[PDB]
Protein backbone atom coordinates (compact mmCIF):
# COMPACT_ATOMS: atom_id res chain seq x y z
CA UNK A 1 0.00 0.00 0.00
CA UNK A 2 1.06 3.55 -1.12
CA UNK A 3 0.49 6.92 -1.36
CA UNK A 4 3.12 9.04 -3.34
CA UNK A 5 2.91 12.28 -3.96
CA UNK A 6 4.41 15.35 -6.20
CA UNK A 7 3.39 18.74 -7.34
CA UNK A 8 4.58 20.84 -4.20
CA UNK A 9 6.31 23.74 -4.41
CA UNK A 10 7.31 27.44 -4.21
CA UNK A 11 4.39 29.70 -5.05
CA UNK A 12 3.77 33.50 -5.30
CA UNK A 13 0.49 34.59 -3.35
CA UNK A 14 -2.07 34.50 -5.81
CA UNK A 15 -0.55 31.85 -7.78
CA UNK A 16 -1.77 28.14 -8.35
CA UNK A 17 -0.20 25.01 -7.68
CA UNK A 18 -1.54 21.64 -8.40
CA UNK A 19 -1.08 18.01 -6.16
CA UNK A 20 -1.00 14.62 -7.38
CA UNK A 21 -1.34 11.49 -5.57
CA UNK A 22 -0.68 8.12 -6.65
CA UNK A 23 -2.35 5.72 -5.20
CA UNK A 24 -1.34 1.56 -5.50
CA UNK A 25 -1.36 -1.23 -3.47
CA UNK A 26 -5.32 -1.18 -2.87
CA UNK A 27 -8.43 -0.34 -4.75
CA UNK A 28 -8.36 3.05 -5.01
CA UNK A 29 -11.57 3.53 -6.41
CA UNK A 30 -13.24 2.04 -3.34
CA UNK A 31 -12.47 4.72 -0.91
CA UNK A 32 -12.86 8.46 0.61
CA UNK A 33 -9.41 10.02 -0.07
CA UNK A 34 -8.04 13.17 2.01
CA UNK A 35 -6.06 16.06 1.98
CA UNK A 36 -4.56 16.69 5.60
CA UNK A 37 -2.09 19.48 5.48
CA UNK A 38 0.51 20.42 8.51
CA UNK A 39 2.21 24.02 8.68
CA UNK A 40 5.52 23.98 9.89
CA UNK A 41 5.79 23.29 13.57
CA UNK A 42 2.25 23.05 13.82
CA UNK A 43 -0.86 20.11 14.41
CA UNK A 44 -2.85 18.57 11.43
CA UNK A 45 -5.80 19.50 9.79
CA UNK A 46 -7.95 18.93 7.25
CA UNK A 47 -8.51 20.18 4.45
CA UNK A 48 -10.90 18.46 1.42
CA UNK A 49 -12.55 15.29 1.20
CA UNK A 50 -13.48 13.48 -1.76
CA UNK A 51 -16.38 10.01 -1.62
CA UNK A 52 -15.40 6.82 -3.66
CA UNK A 53 -17.06 7.86 -7.47
CA UNK A 54 -15.69 11.45 -7.17
CA UNK A 55 -19.24 12.79 -7.23
CA UNK A 56 -19.20 14.51 -4.15
CA UNK A 57 -16.67 16.86 -2.42
CA UNK A 58 -16.62 18.87 0.87
CA UNK A 59 -14.43 21.45 2.04
CA UNK A 60 -12.26 23.13 5.17
CA UNK A 61 -14.10 26.44 5.41
CA UNK A 62 -10.12 28.13 4.84
CA UNK A 63 -9.45 26.01 1.26
CA UNK A 64 -13.47 26.76 0.59
CA UNK A 65 -13.74 28.45 -3.02
CA UNK A 66 -10.36 28.90 -3.47
CA UNK A 67 -9.53 24.84 -3.27
CA UNK A 68 -10.46 21.82 -5.88
CA UNK A 69 -10.39 18.11 -5.13
CA UNK A 70 -10.65 15.96 -7.97
CA UNK A 71 -10.05 12.44 -8.32
CA UNK A 72 -9.00 10.02 -11.53
CA UNK A 73 -10.17 6.56 -10.58
CA UNK A 74 -8.75 4.57 -13.55
CA UNK A 75 -4.93 6.39 -12.73
CA UNK A 76 -5.75 5.78 -9.38
CA UNK A 77 -4.45 9.31 -8.66
CA UNK A 78 -6.16 12.23 -6.24
CA UNK A 79 -5.73 15.57 -7.03
CA UNK A 80 -6.52 19.39 -5.67
CA UNK A 81 -6.33 22.31 -7.98
CA UNK A 82 -4.98 25.05 -5.35
CA UNK A 83 -6.05 28.74 -6.38
CA UNK A 84 -5.62 31.76 -5.09
CA UNK A 85 -3.00 30.97 -2.76
CA UNK A 86 -2.13 32.45 0.44
CA UNK A 87 0.97 32.94 2.80
CA UNK A 88 -0.98 30.65 5.76
CA UNK A 89 -1.41 27.99 3.08
CA UNK A 90 2.10 27.01 3.39
CA UNK A 91 2.29 23.58 4.81
CA UNK A 92 3.38 20.20 4.13
CA UNK A 93 0.38 18.23 2.20
CA UNK A 94 -0.42 14.54 3.08
CA UNK A 95 -2.83 12.90 0.85
CA UNK A 96 -4.92 9.99 3.32
CA UNK A 97 -7.15 7.40 3.35
CA UNK A 98 -8.86 4.70 5.66
CA UNK A 99 -7.63 1.68 4.48
CA UNK A 100 -9.41 -0.21 6.58
CA UNK A 101 -12.86 1.29 6.29
CA UNK A 102 -14.18 0.00 9.71
CA UNK A 103 -11.28 1.83 11.23
CA UNK A 104 -12.44 5.10 11.17
CA UNK A 105 -8.63 5.92 11.24
CA UNK A 106 -6.41 7.90 8.41
CA UNK A 107 -4.49 3.99 7.87
CA UNK A 108 -2.11 5.17 5.08
CA UNK A 109 -0.60 8.78 4.45
CA UNK A 110 1.34 10.10 1.67
CA UNK A 111 5.50 10.61 2.25
CA UNK A 112 4.39 14.43 2.07
CA UNK A 113 4.62 17.27 -0.15
CA UNK A 114 6.30 20.72 0.64
CA UNK A 115 3.76 23.43 -0.62
CA UNK A 116 5.42 27.20 0.10
CA UNK A 117 3.02 30.48 -0.61
CA UNK A 118 6.19 33.34 -0.48
CA UNK A 119 6.41 36.45 -2.53
CA UNK A 120 10.02 36.97 -1.90
CA UNK A 121 12.44 34.99 -4.87
CA UNK A 122 15.02 32.45 -5.11
CA UNK A 123 18.41 34.32 -3.40
CA UNK A 124 21.68 32.54 -2.55
CA UNK A 125 23.27 32.77 0.79
CA UNK A 126 26.07 35.10 1.85
CA UNK A 127 28.20 32.74 4.03
CA UNK A 128 30.11 34.57 6.53
CA UNK A 129 32.55 33.18 9.18
CA UNK A 130 31.98 32.34 13.03
CA UNK A 131 35.83 32.91 13.83
CA UNK A 132 37.26 30.93 16.61
CA UNK A 133 38.39 33.09 19.73
CA UNK A 134 38.66 33.71 23.50
CA UNK A 135 34.91 34.47 23.77
CA UNK A 136 34.44 30.85 21.76
CA UNK A 137 36.87 28.69 23.73
CA UNK A 138 35.56 27.27 27.27
CA UNK A 139 37.83 24.49 28.63
CA UNK A 140 40.20 22.98 25.90
CA UNK A 141 37.07 23.26 23.15
CA UNK A 142 36.75 26.00 20.80
CA UNK A 143 33.96 26.56 18.90
CA UNK A 144 33.89 27.70 15.17
CA UNK A 145 31.49 28.09 12.36
CA UNK A 146 29.78 29.59 9.52
CA UNK A 147 26.76 31.90 8.86
CA UNK A 148 24.47 31.25 6.30
CA UNK A 149 22.16 34.17 5.56
CA UNK A 150 19.70 35.80 3.63
CA UNK A 151 18.99 32.68 1.50
CA UNK A 152 15.37 31.81 -0.21
CA UNK A 153 13.75 29.13 -0.86
CA UNK A 154 15.06 26.31 1.56
CA UNK A 155 16.79 24.04 1.58
CA UNK A 156 20.40 24.34 2.06
CA UNK A 157 23.62 21.75 2.99
CA UNK A 158 26.14 22.32 4.80
CA UNK A 159 29.38 20.01 5.97
CA UNK A 160 32.91 20.54 7.27
CA UNK A 161 35.97 20.02 5.20
CA UNK A 162 33.79 17.84 2.58
CA UNK A 163 32.88 15.08 5.02
CA UNK A 164 36.44 14.77 6.80
CA UNK A 165 34.43 16.66 10.04
CA UNK A 166 31.34 15.50 11.32
CA UNK A 167 32.31 15.27 15.35
CA UNK A 168 30.87 18.40 17.42
CA UNK A 169 29.35 19.38 14.06
CA UNK A 170 25.86 21.09 14.85
CA UNK A 171 24.24 22.73 11.93
CA UNK A 172 20.95 24.77 13.13
CA UNK A 173 17.44 24.58 11.83
CA UNK A 174 16.86 27.87 9.54
CA UNK A 175 14.82 30.81 10.64
CA UNK A 176 12.43 32.80 8.76
CA UNK A 177 13.72 36.46 8.55
CA UNK A 178 11.14 39.10 8.72
CA UNK A 179 12.50 40.14 5.32
CA UNK A 180 11.02 36.45 3.84
CA UNK A 181 14.57 35.01 3.39
CA UNK A 182 16.33 32.25 5.80
CA UNK A 183 19.42 31.71 7.85
CA UNK A 184 21.09 29.58 9.43
CA UNK A 185 24.45 28.68 11.31
CA UNK A 186 26.57 25.69 11.25
CA UNK A 187 29.02 25.51 14.46
CA UNK A 188 31.59 22.88 15.24
CA UNK A 189 33.11 22.08 18.50
CA UNK A 190 37.14 21.51 18.12
CA UNK A 191 39.95 21.36 20.56
CA UNK A 192 41.63 24.94 20.79
CA UNK A 193 45.62 23.88 19.75
CA UNK A 194 44.14 22.19 16.78
CA UNK A 195 43.63 26.20 15.44
CA UNK A 196 45.59 25.32 13.14
CA UNK A 197 47.26 23.33 12.47
CA UNK A 198 43.96 21.92 10.81
CA UNK A 199 42.33 24.18 8.29
CA UNK A 200 38.31 24.40 8.46
CA UNK A 201 36.18 24.94 5.87
CA UNK A 202 32.66 25.27 5.66
CA UNK A 203 30.96 23.64 2.49
CA UNK A 204 27.74 25.49 1.86
CA UNK A 205 25.48 24.33 -0.61
CA UNK A 206 21.85 25.78 -1.87
CA UNK A 207 20.51 23.77 -5.04
CA UNK A 208 17.56 26.08 -5.90
CA UNK A 209 20.27 28.74 -6.87
CA UNK A 210 22.93 27.40 -8.55
CA UNK A 211 25.34 28.72 -5.81
CA UNK A 212 28.23 26.58 -3.52
CA UNK A 213 30.76 28.45 -1.18
CA UNK A 214 33.22 27.19 0.31
CA UNK A 215 34.08 29.65 3.20
CA UNK A 216 37.68 29.26 4.84
CA UNK A 217 36.84 29.91 8.67
CA UNK A 218 40.35 31.25 10.71
CA UNK A 219 41.27 32.17 13.90
CA UNK B 1 -15.63 21.16 15.37
CA UNK B 2 -15.31 19.50 18.39
CA UNK B 3 -12.09 20.90 20.22
CA UNK B 4 -9.57 18.15 21.07
CA UNK B 5 -7.07 19.12 23.90
CA UNK B 6 -3.72 16.65 24.92
CA UNK B 7 -1.83 16.97 27.63
CA UNK B 8 0.85 17.19 28.32
CA UNK B 9 2.46 19.14 25.43
CA UNK B 10 6.04 17.35 26.16
CA UNK B 11 7.05 14.87 28.67
CA UNK B 12 10.66 13.50 29.24
CA UNK B 13 11.07 9.72 30.12
CA UNK B 14 13.12 7.10 30.02
CA UNK B 15 13.70 4.10 27.89
CA UNK B 16 12.30 1.33 30.35
CA UNK B 17 9.57 4.13 31.47
CA UNK B 18 6.08 3.71 31.88
CA UNK B 19 4.47 7.02 30.00
CA UNK B 20 0.58 8.32 30.12
CA UNK B 21 -0.86 10.82 27.41
CA UNK B 22 -3.94 11.97 27.92
CA UNK B 23 -6.71 13.31 25.26
CA UNK B 24 -9.99 15.58 25.67
CA UNK B 25 -12.51 16.14 23.64
CA UNK B 26 -14.87 19.25 23.73
CA UNK B 27 -18.16 17.04 23.50
CA UNK B 28 -19.05 13.59 23.44
CA UNK B 29 -17.31 11.46 20.76
CA UNK B 30 -17.70 8.02 21.74
CA UNK B 31 -15.38 5.50 21.27
CA UNK B 32 -14.28 7.64 18.28
CA UNK B 33 -10.87 8.58 18.89
CA UNK B 34 -7.48 7.69 17.14
CA UNK B 35 -4.15 7.74 18.06
CA UNK B 36 -1.11 8.77 15.62
CA UNK B 37 2.80 9.00 16.04
CA UNK B 38 4.90 11.54 13.92
CA UNK B 39 8.56 11.60 14.32
CA UNK B 40 10.52 14.81 12.59
CA UNK B 41 10.15 14.89 8.81
CA UNK B 42 7.81 12.13 8.41
CA UNK B 43 4.25 11.68 7.83
CA UNK B 44 1.84 10.32 10.72
CA UNK B 45 1.64 6.68 11.71
CA UNK B 46 -1.64 5.34 13.01
CA UNK B 47 -0.90 3.54 16.10
CA UNK B 48 -5.19 2.90 17.85
CA UNK B 49 -8.22 3.26 16.08
CA UNK B 50 -11.44 2.79 18.07
CA UNK B 51 -9.93 4.06 21.47
CA UNK B 52 -8.62 0.57 22.07
CA UNK B 53 -7.73 -0.79 18.77
CA UNK B 54 -4.03 -1.83 17.82
CA UNK B 55 -3.06 -1.02 14.48
CA UNK B 56 -1.58 -3.26 12.08
CA UNK B 57 1.94 -3.72 13.61
CA UNK B 58 1.73 -1.22 16.49
CA UNK B 59 4.12 -2.75 19.07
CA UNK B 60 2.10 -4.54 22.29
CA UNK B 61 3.00 -2.03 24.72
CA UNK B 62 0.78 0.75 23.39
CA UNK B 63 -2.50 0.70 24.83
CA UNK B 64 -5.32 2.88 24.70
CA UNK B 65 -8.74 3.37 26.88
CA UNK B 66 -11.70 5.87 27.54
CA UNK B 67 -15.21 6.52 25.91
CA UNK B 68 -16.95 10.09 26.03
CA UNK B 69 -14.87 12.46 26.61
CA UNK B 70 -11.78 12.05 28.22
CA UNK B 71 -8.87 9.55 26.95
CA UNK B 72 -5.18 7.84 27.47
CA UNK B 73 -2.81 6.56 25.27
CA UNK B 74 0.03 4.72 27.46
CA UNK B 75 3.42 2.87 26.49
CA UNK B 76 3.96 -0.02 29.36
CA UNK B 77 7.57 0.23 28.36
CA UNK B 78 8.94 3.29 26.63
CA UNK B 79 11.76 2.22 24.04
CA UNK B 80 14.09 4.22 21.85
CA UNK B 81 12.12 4.35 19.09
CA UNK B 82 9.15 5.77 20.83
CA UNK B 83 10.20 8.86 21.45
CA UNK B 84 7.75 11.02 18.70
CA UNK B 85 4.71 13.31 19.03
CA UNK B 86 1.64 11.42 19.70
CA UNK B 87 -1.90 13.13 18.45
CA UNK B 88 -5.01 11.94 19.12
CA UNK B 89 -8.10 12.86 16.86
CA UNK B 90 -11.63 12.10 16.96
CA UNK B 91 -13.69 10.33 13.97
CA UNK B 92 -16.93 11.02 15.57
CA UNK B 93 -17.64 13.94 13.23
CA UNK B 94 -16.00 15.99 10.63
CA UNK B 95 -12.14 15.24 11.71
CA UNK B 96 -10.23 17.39 14.76
CA UNK B 97 -6.97 16.88 15.85
CA UNK B 98 -5.62 17.44 19.14
CA UNK B 99 -2.81 19.88 19.52
CA UNK B 100 0.54 16.93 20.19
CA UNK B 101 2.98 15.88 22.99
CA UNK B 102 6.07 15.29 22.31
CA UNK B 103 7.79 12.29 23.83
CA UNK B 104 11.43 13.67 24.99
CA UNK B 105 14.49 11.54 26.19
CA UNK B 106 15.23 11.81 29.49
CA UNK B 107 19.17 12.55 30.91
CA UNK B 108 20.87 14.63 33.59
CA UNK B 109 20.90 17.98 33.69
CA UNK B 110 23.90 19.64 31.39
CA UNK B 111 24.56 23.59 31.58
CA UNK B 112 25.28 24.92 28.63
CA UNK B 113 28.76 25.71 26.93
CA UNK B 114 27.86 29.61 26.14
CA UNK B 115 29.76 31.49 23.05
CA UNK B 116 29.73 34.66 21.87
CA UNK B 117 30.62 35.52 17.88
CA UNK B 118 30.86 39.20 16.68
CA UNK B 119 30.14 40.42 13.32
CA UNK B 120 32.78 39.09 10.89
CA UNK B 121 34.18 42.26 8.62
CA UNK B 122 32.94 40.71 5.66
CA UNK B 123 29.56 41.17 6.81
CA UNK B 124 30.00 45.07 8.43
CA UNK B 125 31.03 45.91 4.81
CA UNK B 126 27.46 44.31 3.38
CA UNK B 127 25.75 47.10 5.96
CA UNK B 128 24.50 44.48 8.68
CA UNK B 129 25.73 43.36 11.77
CA UNK B 130 24.70 39.59 13.14
CA UNK B 131 26.10 39.20 16.59
CA UNK B 132 25.69 35.02 17.12
CA UNK B 133 25.48 33.54 20.69
CA UNK B 134 26.09 29.86 21.29
CA UNK B 135 24.66 27.50 23.63
CA UNK B 136 25.82 24.02 23.06
CA UNK B 137 25.23 20.28 24.78
CA UNK B 138 22.70 21.05 27.53
CA UNK B 139 19.44 19.69 29.41
CA UNK B 140 16.74 20.34 29.16
CA UNK B 141 15.79 22.11 26.28
CA UNK B 142 14.48 25.10 28.22
CA UNK B 143 16.60 27.81 28.19
CA UNK B 144 16.30 31.61 28.32
CA UNK B 145 18.83 33.82 25.45
CA UNK B 146 18.45 37.40 26.35
CA UNK B 147 20.53 39.75 24.23
CA UNK B 148 21.81 43.30 25.85
CA UNK B 149 23.36 46.26 24.24
CA UNK B 150 25.14 48.85 26.44
CA UNK B 151 23.10 46.68 28.87
CA UNK B 152 19.66 47.61 27.28
CA UNK B 153 17.47 44.49 27.31
CA UNK B 154 16.84 43.84 23.29
CA UNK B 155 13.45 43.16 21.96
CA UNK B 156 12.37 41.91 18.84
CA UNK B 157 15.34 41.89 16.81
CA UNK B 158 16.99 38.03 17.67
CA UNK B 159 15.98 34.58 16.46
CA UNK B 160 16.74 31.30 18.03
CA UNK B 161 17.25 27.80 16.77
CA UNK B 162 17.40 24.67 18.63
CA UNK B 163 18.59 21.15 17.37
CA UNK B 164 16.70 17.93 17.89
CA UNK B 165 18.40 15.58 20.91
CA UNK B 166 21.85 14.73 19.92
CA UNK B 167 20.96 10.76 20.36
CA UNK B 168 24.22 10.13 20.65
CA UNK B 169 23.68 12.13 24.30
CA UNK B 170 20.66 13.09 24.42
CA UNK B 171 21.08 17.31 24.51
CA UNK B 172 20.32 20.67 23.03
CA UNK B 173 21.99 23.13 21.30
CA UNK B 174 20.53 26.77 20.63
CA UNK B 175 21.76 29.04 18.14
CA UNK B 176 20.73 33.05 18.86
CA UNK B 177 21.38 35.29 16.29
CA UNK B 178 21.14 38.96 17.11
CA UNK B 179 20.64 41.37 13.78
CA UNK B 180 21.36 45.13 13.91
CA UNK B 181 22.60 47.67 10.45
CA UNK B 182 25.87 48.88 10.72
CA UNK B 183 24.26 51.87 12.40
CA UNK B 184 22.99 51.12 15.89
CA UNK B 185 26.02 48.72 15.42
CA UNK B 186 28.91 50.78 15.55
CA UNK B 187 26.81 53.54 17.72
CA UNK B 188 26.94 51.22 20.85
CA UNK B 189 29.63 49.31 22.54
CA UNK B 190 28.90 46.27 25.04
CA UNK B 191 27.13 43.14 23.59
CA UNK B 192 26.05 40.64 25.93
CA UNK B 193 24.20 37.15 26.07
CA UNK B 194 22.90 36.73 29.16
CA UNK B 195 21.78 32.77 29.30
CA UNK B 196 19.56 30.93 32.23
CA UNK B 197 19.03 27.65 32.77
CA UNK B 198 18.63 24.69 35.24
CA UNK B 199 22.49 23.73 34.89
CA UNK B 200 23.79 27.39 36.29
CA UNK B 201 22.93 28.49 39.59
CA UNK B 202 23.16 31.83 38.17
CA UNK B 203 22.46 33.15 34.60
CA UNK B 204 25.89 33.57 32.68
CA UNK B 205 26.88 36.28 30.42
CA UNK B 206 29.09 36.28 27.45
CA UNK B 207 30.33 39.36 26.54
CA UNK B 208 32.43 41.65 24.05
CA UNK B 209 33.55 45.15 23.73
CA UNK B 210 33.15 46.79 19.83
CA UNK B 211 36.67 47.33 18.74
Amino acid sequence: VQLLESGGGLVQPGGSLRLSCAASGFTFSRYVMWWVRQAPGKGLEWVSYIWPSGGNTYYADSVKGRFTISRDNSKNTLYLQMNSLRAEDTAVYYCASSYDFWSNAFDIWGQGTMVTVSSASTKGPSVFPLAPCSRSTSESTAALGCLVKDYFPEPVTVSWNSGALTSGVHTFPAVLQSSGLYSLSSVVTVPSSSLGTKTYTCNVDHKPSNTKVDKRVES
Amino acid sequence: DIQMTQSPSSLSASVGDRVTITCRASQSIGSYLNWYQQKTGKAPKALIYAASSLQSGVPSRFSGSGSGTDFTLTISSLQLEDFATYYCQQSYSTPSFGQGTKVEIKRTVAAPSVFIFPPSDEQLKSGTASVVCLLNNFYPREAKVQWKVDNALQSGNSQESVTEQDSKDSTYSLSSTLTLSKADYEKHKVYACEVTHQGLSSPVTKSFNRG
